[PDB]
């Protein structure tokens, strides 16, 4: 029938209700007759074969009919009806995988996958009840299509997430019962498989992240040797565009709570990533262009998860990425995650990610000078801002030794021409001092305190008169320095010069409140020869 | 250099204008001291050499061959040539 | 690069990738142009949100 013939599927579901209400009594088996093998399956068979094959598998010469609002819910109701009988969900998974070819404005594909389609929340709303029978069956003799298996546990993804409501156990049911089969499906992520399982499996590691909770999966708790290797595999792909790439970073903060060697493969794929995605200077993809729409997304994107994840895993790349440029578009966004993730953890939180980049800008690796400059003052400067109290102490007690140590005399090697990276590190360490010593209160810093006995050897019953004291000559020595003779980097030893002033301010404006001292350290200017 | 290797096909008959990017493509990979850039400024090196076989580039080639083996000895580089409380303070004022 | 040059059959030249001026390509490599007409009467006849 079609659209004129209102009385007849009027009729059928009316009829379809009360077999449904029967069923809910416990009288569909006494109604209907149900006194042989398979006569309750005999029925049920029927109705799944009528509306299997009402839509179009036998007009496969003119067109498939439309399906208005009246029979959509009407064989909604006929497929509950028909499942209410018994368990045959596993006739119903064999007519899910049916390999035939739609005639048809021409769009041919399978005629479950088109079942499918039509009725996607019943399928779904039956499955969950009985779930290992049909879902193993699916999982290992459904490889061939590698779609539609896809798709049906997307749907059950997605009626799990919609099933929350006291009844979470079903969502955890389904965790357990692919994470324990994972190891039956490791044909979808291949160096030649299409594109379409890619994104498939990519749905799929999206989805049950937030359909497993962590108890379950938190650290090699749920089979991690399959999950993160298959997601490392999914990383690696060279074919795959960089828009879904975009979402794959965007699940990391799930993997990023490891501890063995698994981080650091992670991070060789991700730098091998950014090495092969991002450019050198961001200003080839003008605005509009869709390089330019994919490179601000995925960046981002990086920053959203950074910002969820809080951890101290890649925050080297954003900084090293944002640094490797004299200025970056996103400058912007970088400060703002850069404050975020400052003041969202706890104390420990931020005193790693300073850690990590004390650890990055301090070491000797052969890069630029100008580099260091920007890691700096781009990163630590930001992050020692915007920290949190509680923790400054800590971090100075950390860096200040070893600060102090470098900061004395280390000024050698005038032949090279490296004393640039030297100076750097000098500036680096003034600007640090200017930017703690900043927010330290007056007695924190200057009366009994248990870090300045940290600089010094034990207990030092002064008032910590020898920090203060070592930073002053050290920064008046600096910024007083005379350029008679030294004519190789004037603008680096400028700059140099110019943070040690800054830091002097800091530490005499932090502590000092007489006038003598004002004008005898920030003003006593000797003109003796070349002072 | 995979990226910029398509505009001297037909597009920039001359090849000096291309040639500045590609040459730059380089340089800051050469900065970072990241395993995988050198890895693949290597790559782009090699790219780079590509184009003297089929467009006679020989003429203008050796001239910076030897320039980019020649800014490795202003820099160190031993590893890319592999491939080839008053009164106290009142004193001291 | 930017030009307001006129000509009778403009038109045409644009068409064959040339500006009114004689001069197609610089240096023998070609020129990638666009096509700027600013007019009123065109805008006056159109039928929706333009
Ligand atoms: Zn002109």
């Amino acid at each position: 029938y079609g659209p004129d013939a209102q009385v007849d599927r009027s009729r059928l579901a009316a009829v379809v209700s009360a077999c449904k209400q029967l069923h809910r009594a416990g009288l569909l088996h006494n109604i209907l007759p149900s006194q042989s093998t398979d006569l309750h399956h005999s029925v049920g068979t029927e109705l799944l074969s009528l509306v299997y094959k009402g839509i179009a598998p036998g007009d496969e010469r003119q067109c498939l009919p439309s399906l208005d609002l009246s029979c959509k819910q009407l064989a909604s109701g006929l497929l509950e009806l028909a499942f209410a009988f018994g368990g045959l969900c596993e006739r119903l998974v064999s007519l899910l995988l049916n390999p035939a070819v739609l005639s048809t404005s021409v769009i041919h594909f399978s005629h479950g996958e088109y079942f499918y389609s039509l009725f996607s929340e019943t399928i779904n709303t039956e499955l969950l009840k009985n779930l290992d029978l049909a879902v193993l069956e699916l999982m290992q003799s459904s490889v061939d299509n590698t779609k539609m298996v896809s798709a049906v546990l997307n749907g059950m993804l997605d009626q799990s997430f919609r099933e929350r409501a006291n009844q979470k156990h079903q969502g955890l049911k389904l965790a357990t019962t692919i994470l324990q089969h994972w190891k039956k499906c490791d044909s979808w992520w291949a160096k030649d498989s299409p594109l379409e399982t890619k994104m498939a499996v990519l749905a799929l590691l999206a989805k049950i992240l937030q359909i497993d909770s962590s108890v379950s999966f938190n650290t090699s708790h749920g089979s991690f040797p399959e999950v993160f290797t298959t997601y490392i595999s999914l990383l690696a792909d060279t074919k795959l565009d960089l828009h879904l790439k975009g979402q794959a970073v965007t699940l990391l903060p799930f993997f990023t709570s490891l501890t063995g060697g698994s981080l650091e493969e992670l991070r060789r794929v991700l730098e091998q990533l950014i090495v092969a995605h991002f450019p050198m200077q961001s200003r080839e993809f003008p605005p509009g262009t869709p390089r330019f729409n994919n490179y601000v997304d995925c960046m981002k994107k990086f920053l959203d998860a950074l910002e969820l994840s809080q951890s101290p895993m890649l925050l080297e790349l954003m900084t090293e990425v944002l640094c490797r440029e004299q200025q970056h578009v996103m400058e912007e966004l970088f400060q703002s995650s850069f404050r975020r993730i400052a003041r969202r953890g706890s104390c420990v939180t931020q005193v790693g990610l300073l850690e990590s980049v004390y650890e990055m800008f301090r070491k000797d690796d052969p890069r630029l000078s100008f580099t260091r400059q920007s890691f700096v003052d781009r990163s630590l400067l930001t992050l020692l801002w915007h920290c949190s109290l509680d923790a400054l102490r800590e971090f100075f007690s950390t860096i200040v030794v070893d600060a102090i140590d470098v900061l004395k005399s280390r000024f050698t090697k005038l032949n090279e021409s490296t004393f640039d990276t030297q100076i750097t590190k000098k500036m680096g360490y003034y600007k640090i001092l200017d930017v703690m010593y900043s927010r330290l209160p007056k007695d924190d810093v200057h009366a009994k305190e248990s870090k300045i006995n940290q600089v010094f050897h034990g207990s030092c019953i002064t008032e910590g008169n020898e920090l203060t004291k070592t930073l002053i000559k050290l920064c008046y020595d600096a910024f007083t320095e005379n350029m008679a003779g030294e004519n190789q980097l004037l603008e680096r030893r400028r700059l140099y010069h110019c943070a040690a002033y800054n830091c002097a301010i800091s530490v005499i404006c932090c502590v000092f409140n007489e006038l003598k001292f004002y004008q005898g350290f920030l003003f006593s200017e000797k003109p003796e020869k070349n002072l | 250099a995979e990226n910029f290797r398509v505009l001297v096909k037909q597009k920039k008959a001359s090849f000096e204008e291309a040639s500045n990017q590609l040459i730059n493509h380089i340089e800051q990979f050469l900065d970072t001291n990241e395993t995988p850039y050198f890895m693949k400024s290597i790559d782009c090196i090699r790219a780079f050499r590509e184009e003297a076989i089929k467009f006679s580039e020989e003429q203008r080639f050796n001239n910076f061959l030897k320039a980019l083996q020649e800014k490795v000895e202003i820099k160190q580089l031993n590893h890319f040539w592999e491939i080839v409380d008053v009164d106290d303070l009142l004193d001291m004022i | 690069q930017i030009h307001a040059c006129r000509h009778p059959k403009a038109e045409e030249y644009f068409q064959w990738s040339k500006l009114p001026c004689g001069i197609t390509s610089r240096n023998r490599i070609p020129l990638h142009i666009i096509s700027i007409k600013p007019s009123t009467m065109w805008f006056g006849e159109r039928s929706r949100k333009t």
